[PDB]
């Protein structure tokens, strides 16, 4: 599955420029009229204030932490179209419709699906190779009135991206911190090997 | 001219060319080199190639351009406000080997801190809650108050029917204070409650409340309650009577366990210190009034034991949420992340806490410096804070742990803010509120009985919440069964402390406001347990057990930070 | 290692290579020039007696030991393939003593197996050549060259023990 | 004479690896990841579909093994140290035993491939490695009487297989070898396909077998335990089907056979 | 038989643990394949004797024990492994059957079996051995017969056969009449096919102990070695040398029936596996050589700097020091396309009274050019010092053999006339003739020359003319580029300056000894000899209309003026400016000669010429 579909439901990262309180998309190392990766670091573009890495860093994780909450607001809606109730409250049978003579199915608004692939979007943006093979989601279409006139070279982003590595590489460990605690990762043989317990 | 003439002052004549002149220029331009440089360059690239003619032609030029960009990723990969029973306890004198430089062995005055909980069962991973096991902890919640309901009030099981079929007979029902609508929208009456019962009890149905006949009630959403009642019409159960849920027993020691506390402080006092966070100001990061009080604790307070509450790093800090985190002229290398903020400005202040105080961290669901971000909430990683194991300690959250035979719970989650009561009657309005919160704590046996979570929303966006992974509920109950002798929950409120039901719950306030002012701290004074002073009840049985009754031998001190 | 010892006040005066790391005054006469200061990045060879504090005192300390050419990747793989045949008198008179010092000083875990290695390996001759006794010159003659002076205080003592022996017994 | 005097799963994969081929023999413990789950699937599908290929080519064991030994080196690493290439290869098996168990053509194909890749690996093997691996399966050699009672027949049988499976065309040489080699004795219907060649020697309902050859008995041994192992695998689907996110990825490893 | 298979199996496993031999068997590969579209490296490569160790003992003990066992089946796998990895398609048909494998070849750490003539022994046969010395014999190249390969004319089918002789393996076998087969075994008649046939060749060489380790004046002792494809003439007589190789022994021995009663003994040789040379001139610069020089070139006065670190311990003369120095790095060589040829290197002569320091400078050039030949001029025949006849050979003397290089004569003025003329030629010309009973030949002598002399009356009397006290005809001066007179005249000062430096340098102390044991900046003379080694490759500097103003005005003015100039002027002088002016260009790295260097080359001449500035 590429990057595209994959994060197609993610909501992109946005940073806030320490300095003139700008707002912009980050998509990586890709051109934006809204910010430039020179061989220094990430640089506004309104104000060319260039970021350090605790800058960067702390909004990732600001982000992170935010949508982990937004996943624990614990916000449930019913699958019936007709009924379509959005509730906090879970029922002791959990997946039973509160709204009365409903039968639909109650589900998570914000499942760990959507979280795991946002977390995973954001790892994405600061992984070197994806960046050097340009595989990462979007944030600009063609036709878009915010599609940068100038387009960085493959060889420009390979060199951008080498010059960059320590950044990328501190940005995708404070992605990764979060991804490791992450229930939705990992595979017990110990316990999948029951019929050997037969 | 310029480019031209520096490339044939260090390349060849044979340069003029115009296209010879613009892949050179081109090279100078992408790499930033300067034209001598690219010479010198050019230079390494003519050599171990036995070519002689290294001749200054395009092929050789876009050779020679693989080349710097293989030198170049080849050089990458080289490179006193308020206070609880002053009149009758003086202020301890804290721990007299505090301030000794001596490397000796702590040997006689060591106050045992030890944890009363299963650590092991805090590290679940986050971010997976299925909604099956969700439902499953909060049908279990009720089953287990029937159950204590029908032992302590001694119930038939037949006693108890569903409130939800109509019955002309009065039943006993036991369940879950929800909202009468699915849908709403934030404030709740005593005439919009309902109650969710048990898969068993009820399957699950959710039936209106009558109260116009009881006078007086203070309910939450969340609450499991237990009424007397009927359901005549089939439409609301009318309830004459609410069961007061029973209190938790109290924790009790032997008298051989007392007598070794005793002689551990050599008849002294306990001084336990608590603080929480923010440890700075919402417009900066410094942490001046923490080093102060630091030094204050080595020098003067001199405490047994400093309990310290997160937040350490808030994450949700105006100056992170904005990304204007300063630049730190005092460090010679920078930060380049959050953890790396925490390594760089607490750990050199913790680490001069004296050896001799026992430490005890505890997160907060909105410390950046833990992984773990839900309530209930795994302890921090003291090796990752660089804490030096002898006299620090980072606890879950909640956690319960004893400090000599004094039982402490803890729960670094805003429950007396969070908590919303529908109260009715005079006599419970005439009340006071934490009182009464305490109480609902204390009887719910849970240090969070809320449910749904409290949420924060801004003009609507979501900010943050209790963040509560429901699926593992059950670690934030009392741990044995026994209520603390010392609850400590911080909260936004006013710092208070108060004697509930024989517990002693403090709030010690925020450590530091957001304008920078002073904020509050907790200086609690516990006595030695004497078994002959009489502060101690006996309980009689197969072996002859003592109440702590600490709430009649400890002082609290909320003190300006 | 005994303070009044004269093979170790001998050893610690050999010199090994360092570099500052600070310019400080006057001290030039290190380079052989009292009127001067050294300078930062400065290369000199010192006595070990010196270079072991100087590179302790601090932070960053004084001096920085460059791997010296005792210890290089020729003589380790000279060392691996025939140690019998090996000439460390050539290499160094003091070898087995300043690998132990230098041993402490860095706790080299592979060298100590090396080193190690090679003594066991020299021990089984030298004990031929000791137990070997005339009821020949030239053929003992040659070994006998490539000993350090550590061992041929083993060897010397060794070839007084059996000679002792065997003129008591047939006496 | 002078004398002197998890890692429990790491230490497992360490022991079933010693041998470098193993019957998969046992049930994995601890945890790996979904992303290494599809991988590492995927990798070993690669590896047996090229092998069905070529054996539908009708190519020769020489033919395959110059097309699949550097495959290794990319998807599926052999004759290695690495604890991350012994999981990779013991993992990527297992989870092919859940793809390829729902049906008899997929148990057929996948046991087919799978064996014959068995035996590419074998071959790669030196002769003590095989002997050990052989040992450590705990898998009756004739005594001396009963070879010299039976010496014609028995030399009649294996002479022509050493000139040409071993290169011996002079007689000297292969008497000097027949002197040196041993045999086996069983049941002629547990060698069958020897028997139809005519490459083993028959007495009393029981088939004679030199030792330097037999290996398709260790390849069928294999082939029948994957074989009642993929049946068993078959019959505790359902438990499987309890994580709904394995389904589509062994949907997607059985559609390439399909 | 079996074992083969498995040592085979080994190295295998080896070639792909150890990755760096896999890249260098592509590199030469893909470099053979590009130039062969349009010099060709040979399929050999050099293995570290020390990772084999380490990777596996048994397998190197072996290597180093019991070599015809285990060279070959390793030497198979590599050629597996080169002819796996990927190569052109449509080979033609010499290439189809080649009988071409890749070799090996070993360094580092021999041990025990690092020897010399004198001292290999009966013990060591069948050994791998490195021996030491000197070449002291080579035979003519000689091709050798290994596979030939014939057409069958009625069939159309083509078949082929191989030879064997005991120095061609390792491994011994029973040996080949030299036959071409005539008659196919059906009776059908064949032919050969040269050209598809497989050829190689073959060189024996002699190499003797060194005579620095000859005892007590006895006869020094010495081996063969067996040379082929790719190792051969690389070496000739007189080289200094270390051999890597198999050491085996050959023949019958006299036990085929002899009349020696068979006390005579087996013959042995060494098989040649790897040659190195040894220093006993070049130097390879490293990257960092590169930046330093190139940075150094641009201070304001580079050639001071250079010029004074020419011979620190000599006190004076500055102006010879320089000239010394642009002599060192000399003009630029001219062919015109009409095949006329105009000279480019400078010669340098000085001539001066008894103890001023002639013979101890003239010392110092032979230890810093990369190729130099001494001579003392009454030590020297004219035949001697250019060519001789010998047996028709002819045999080259000291100013043909430095032929891109310098030559230092001392004791110019004791060389007899008869013999001073036959240096007329290479001085300009820089070639040697022959026209001799039975010989005819022209043979090359490109070298500058650099020579010191006494003047006739004993020292410098100058109260009378250059010509009496310098008894050289006009046409020979003429050829010297540069003529110093240098004097030693008695001052106070001077005296005091001298003496105390000869005592400032005799107290010296070199940097590993204890005081009496027994044995501006100035740049140091191993990166001095890499700094005129890159200048003398790296630039050619072409000459400027600036600097042609410069040099046409000095010359016709020198010329013209009346003075008491020392020296004739001729069209010779002319070139001497080109030439130093060139030179003092290239000093500068510069790929230009600029008004600069005609200036100071001018300035230098005028000094030399007419004893002034
Ligand atoms: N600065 C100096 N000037 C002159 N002579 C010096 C100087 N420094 C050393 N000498 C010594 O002068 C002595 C004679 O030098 P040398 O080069 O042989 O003179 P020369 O010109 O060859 N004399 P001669 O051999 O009679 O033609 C040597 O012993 C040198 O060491
Ligand atoms: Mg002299």
């Amino acid at each position: 599955i590429t990057d595209v579909e994959r994060f197609k439901d993610t909501v992109t990262l946005e940073l806030s420029c320490p300095s003139c309180d700008k707002r912009f998309p980050f998509g990586g190392i890709v051109s934006s009229n809204y910010y430039r990766v020179s061989y220094n670091g990430l640089q506004c573009k309104h104000c060319e204030q260039l970021f350090t890495p605790l800058q960067l860093t702390s909004q990732i994780e600001h982000s992170i932490r935010a949508h982990i909450s937004l996943y624990y607001a614990g916000w449930l809606q019913c699958d019936d179209s007709t009924c379509g109730i959005v509730t906090r409250q879970v029922s002791v049978f959990g997946k039973r419709c509160l709204n009365d003579g409903c039968t639909g199915v109650m589900r998570y608004k914000y499942s760990d699906k959507q979280l795991y692939n946002q977390l995973l979007y954001f790892d994405s943006l600061f992984d070197c190779e994806k960046n050097k093979k340009q595989e990462l989601k979007p944030i600009y279409l063609p036709d878009d009135l915010d599609y940068p006139k100038e387009q960085l070279t493959e060889s420009s982003i390979k060199a951008l991206t080498e010059q960059n590595r320590e950044l990328m590489e501190t940005g995708r460990s404070v992605v990764q911190k979060y991804l490791n605690d992450c229930g939705r990762r990992y595979v017990d043989m110990t316990s999948i090997f029951d019929f050997m317990l037969n | 001219m310029s480019g031209s003439i520096d490339v044939i002052t260090h390349f060849g004549p044979d340069a003029d060319k115009p296209e010879i002149i613009t892949a050179l220029e081109n090279l100078t331009k992408l790499h930033a080199l300067s034209v001598e440089d690219l010479y010198i360059k050019w230079e390494q690239f003519s050599n171990q190639r036995r070519q002689t003619h290294t001749d200054l032609t395009s092929k050789n030029i876009d050779e020679f351009k693989q080349f710097l960009q293989l030198q170049m990723e080849k050089r990458a990969n080289q490179i006193i406000l308020d206070s609880l029973n002053p009149e009758n306890i003086e202020i301890s004198s804290g721990n007299p080997n505090v301030g000794l430089l001596s490397t000796e062995e702590p040997s006689y005055n060591q106050v045992k801190v030890e944890p009363f909980y299963d650590a092991k069962k805090y590290k679940f991973r986050t971010m997976r809650q299925n909604l099956q096991e969700a439902s499953d902890v909060l049908d279990d919640q009720i089953e287990s108050f029937t159950k204590i309901i029908q032992n302590h009030y001694k119930l038939s099981p037949n006693d108890f029917a569903d409130p939800t079929i109509q019955s002309q007979s009065e039943i006993y029902a036991v369940g879950r204070i929800v909202p009468d609508s699915p849908t709403y929208d934030k404030f709740l009456n005593p005439e919009s409650l309902s109650l969710e019962t048990s898969r068993m009890g009820g399957v699950g149905r959710r039936v209106r409340l009558d109260l116009s006949q009881v006078n007086e009630l203070s309910f939450f959403l969340g609450q499991i309650v237990a009424f007397k009642g009927k359901n005549a019409n089939g439409d609301y159960f009318t309830v004459n009577s609410i069961l007061p849920l029973p209190y938790p027993n109290s924790p009790v020691s032997t008298s051989q366990e007392l007598q070794e506390f005793q002689a551990n402080l050599e008849g002294s006092s306990l001084k336990v210190i608590v603080t929480c966070g923010p440890y700075f100001a919402n417009d900066n990061f410094s942490l001046e009034l923490l080093q102060e009080f630091i030094d204050s604790i080595n020098n003067e307070v001199k405490p047994h034991v400093l309990i310290m509450f997160g937040p350490f790093i808030d994450i949700t800090h105006p100056l992170i949420a904005s990304g204007k985190l300063p630049n730190f002229p005092q460090f010679k290398t920078q930060p380049k992340t959050l953890d790396e903020l925490f390594l760089k400005l607490f750990t050199p202040i913790l680490k001069t806490i004296s050896p001799h105080i026992q430490t005890v961290l505890i997160p907060s669901t909105k410390d950046a410096i833990s992984n773990h971000a839900a309530y209930p909430q795994a302890s921090l990683i003291r090796k990752a804070l660089q804490l030096p194991k002898r006299n620090f300690k980072c606890m879950a959250n909640p956690s319960s742990f004893q400090i000599n035979e004094i039982y402490f719970g803890c729960s670094n989650v805003d429950t007396f803010k969070d908590l919303k009561e529908v109260i009715k009657g005079g006599t419970t309005s005439s009340r006071y509120r934490l009182d009464r919160v305490s109480e609902h704590i204390l009887q719910q046996r849970r240090y969070y009985p809320i449910f749904p979570g409290s949420i924060r929303t801004r003009i609507y966006e979501h900010i943050s919440g209790a963040d509560l992974d429901v699926s593992y509920l059950g670690l934030t109950e009392f741990v044995g069964g026994f209520s603390p002798d010392i609850m400590i929950i911080p909260s936004e409120l006013q710092h208070f402390a108060r004697v509930v039901q024989n517990v002693v719950v403090i709030n010690p306030g925020r450590f530091i406001r957001a304008t920078g002012n002073r904020g509050s701290y907790a200086q609690i004074t516990v006595q030695c347990p004497d078994l002959e002073d009489g502060k101690l009840t006996l309980v009689e049985g197969e072996e002859p057990v003592y109440l702590h009754n600490v709430w009649k031998r400890a002082r609290v001190d909320l003190i300006a930070s | 290692m005994g303070y009044y010892d004269i093979d170790d006040v001998l050893a610690d005066g050999t010199e090994f290579p360092c570099k500052f790391q600070y310019d400080i005054p006057g001290l030039g006469y290190l380079e052989n020039n009292p009127g001067r200061p050294i300078t930062k990045n400065t290369k000199l060879s010192l006595p070990l007696w010196l270079a072991r504090i100087l590179a302790i005192v601090g932070p960053v300390p004084f001096v920085e030991l460059l791997p010296p050419d005792m210890f290089s990747t020729k003589v380790m793989n000279a060392i691996k393939t025939d140690p019998v045949a090996l000439d460390l008198h050539s290499i160094n008179s003091h070898f087995f003593s300043l690998a132990i010092k230098w041993i402490m000083l860095f706790s080299e875990k592979e060298l100590a197996n090396v080193v190690s290695e090679l003594l066991l390996q020299r021990a089984q001759e030298l004990n031929h050549h000791a137990s070997s006794l005339s009821i020949t010159n030239i053929a003992t003659s040659t070994f006998l060259l490539k000993l350090e002076e550590m061992e041929k205080e083993i060897y010397k003592k060794s070839h007084e023990s059996y000679k002792d022996t065997k003129r008591w017994m047939f006496k | 004479m002078f004398r002197q005097s998890s890692e429990e799963e790491k230490k497992l994969y360490a022991r079933l690896y010693e041998s470098k081929l193993s019957f998969y023999d046992l049930p994995p413990q601890g945890e790996i990841t979904l992303e290494q789950f599809e991988i590492w699937a995927i990798d070993r599908l690669k590896i047996l579909l090229e092998i069905e290929s070529c054996l539908s080519r009708n190519k020769s064991i020489k033919e395959i093994e110059t097309i699949i030994k550097p495959q290794f080196q990319k998807l599926l690493p052999f004759n290695t140290e690495s604890l991350e290439d012994r999981k990779k290869d013991y993992y990527s098996h297992f989870i092919l035993r859940l793809c390829f168990c729902r049906s008899k053509e997929l148990r057929e194909k996948f046991v087919r491939a799978e064996t014959f890749l068995f035996k590419i690996r074998f071959n790669m093997l030196t002769s003590t490695d095989q002997t050990k691996f052989v040992q450590s399966l705990d898998l009756q050699f004739i005594s001396n009487e009963e070879k010299a009672e039976l010496s014609h027949q028995l030399y009649q049988t294996v002479s022509a297989s050493l000139q040409f499976q071993l290169n011996l065309n002079e007689e000297h040489q292969r008497k000097q070898y027949f002197q040196q080699e041993k045999f086996i004795k069983l049941p002629f219907e547990n060698v069958i396909e020897l028997v139809g060649n005519r490459l083993v020697f028959l007495k009393d309902g029981y088939a004679y077998l030199p030792q330097f050859q037999q290996l398709n008995l260790l390849s069928n041994e294999f082939a029948s335990k994957l074989n009642q192992e993929l049946i068993k695998t078959y019959q505790y689907l359902p438990r499987l089907n309890e994580d709904d996110r394995l389904l589509p990825i062994l949907n997607h490893l059985s559609s390439g056979y399909t | 038989d079996a074992v083969f298979g498995d040592r085979v199996r080994r190295f295998q496993e080896f070639l792909d643990t150890f990755t760096s031999y896999r890249d260098s068997v592509r590199s030469i590969q893909v470099y053979n394949s590009n130039n062969a579209a349009n010099n060709i490296l040979p399929h050999r490569i050099i293995i570290s004797l020390d990772d084999l160790r380490e990777f596996d003992r048994s397998f190197w003990s072996g290597i180093l024990v019991e070599p015809a066992y285990f060279i070959p089946p390793a030497e198979k796998a590599l050629t597996d492994l080169a002819d796996s990895m990927d190569d052109v398609p449509h080979p033609n048909a010499s290439a189809v059957s080649s009988r071409h494998p890749w070799k090996l070849s070993f360094k580092g750490s021999f041990g025990a079996h690092a020897l010399s003539p004198r001292t290999l022994t009966a013990q060591h046969l069948n050994k791998l051995v490195s021996v030491e010395g000197i070449v002291t014999k080579t035979s003519l190249v000689r091709p050798k017969l290994i596979r030939s390969v014939h057409y069958a004319a009625k069939t159309g089918r083509f078949h082929y056969r191989d030879y064997t002789d005991a120095t061609t393996t390792l491994t011994t076998r029973i040996p080949t009449p030299a036959i071409y087969p005539t008659e196919d075994t059906e009776g059908n008649k064949l032919t050969t096919e040269y050209g598809y046939s497989t050829f190689i060749d073959h060189q024996r060489i002699t190499v003797q102990e060194m005579p620095e380790m000859a005892p007590a004046g006895q006869l020094p002792r010495s081996i063969d070695v067996i040379l082929d494809d790719d190792l051969v003439d690389k070496t000739k007589p007189g080289d200094r040398v270390n051999v890597v190789g198999v050491f085996k022994s050959l023949g019958a021995g006299g036990m085929n029936q002899s009349n020696s009663n068979t006390l005579i003994g087996f013959k042995t040789l060494i098989l040649g596996n790897t040659v190195y040379p040894l220093h006993a001139a070049r130097q390879m610069l490293t990257d960092f050589d590169i930046r330093n020089i190139n940075k150094l070139s641009k201070k304001k006065d580079i050639f001071d700097i250079l010029s004074q670190s020419l011979a620190p311990s000599i006190y004076g003369h500055d102006h010879i020091k320089k000239a010394i120095l642009l002599m060192l790095m000399g003009g630029v060589e001219k062919n015109l396309e009409n095949g006329s040829h105009l000279r480019g290197d400078i010669n340098i002569l000085m001539v001066g009274d008894p103890s001023t320091a002639k013979s101890q400078l003239l010392r110092f050039v032979l230890n810093t050019a990369s190729l130099a030949i001494a001579t003392t001029g009454r030590g020297s025949s004219g035949v001697g010092l250019t060519a001789a006849v010998t047996t028709r050979r002819l045999e080259a003397g000291a100013m043909v053999l430095a032929d891109r290089g310098v030559v230092c004569i001392d004791e110019f003025d004791k060389m007899t006339d008869v013999d001073r003329v036959a240096i007329h030629e290479v001085m300009e010309q820089q070639t040697v003739t022959i026209a001799k009973a039975g010989i005819h030949t022209t043979l090359n002598a490109r070298c500058s020359v650099i020579a010191a002399a006494n003047p006739v009356f004993g020292q410098y009397d100058v109260n009378r003319d250059p010509h009496q006290n310098i008894a050289l005809p006009d046409s020979l001066l003429s050829r010297f580029d540069l003529l110093f007179v240098v004097t030693d005249d008695i001052n106070e000062i001077r005296d005091r300056s001298i003496s105390e430096h000869v005592l400032r340098t005799h107290r010296y102390l070199p940097p590993g000894y204890l005081e009496g044991e027994p044995v501006p900046k100035l740049v140091t003379i191993p990166f001095l000899r890499k700094y005129v080694q890159y200048a003398k490759e790296r630039v050619i500097p072409q000459l400027t209309q600036e600097a042609i103003n410069v040099i046409v005005k000095n010359y016709t003015d020198l010329r013209n003026d009346d003075n008491t100039k020392k020296s004739p002027i001729t069209a010779r002088t002319l070139e001497t400016l080109i030439r130093l002016a060139t030179a003092h260009a290239k000093v500068r790295l510069s790929k230009t000669v600029n008004k600069v260097d005609a200036k100071v080359a001018a300035n230098l001449l005028r000094f030399a010429l007419l004893g002034e500035d």
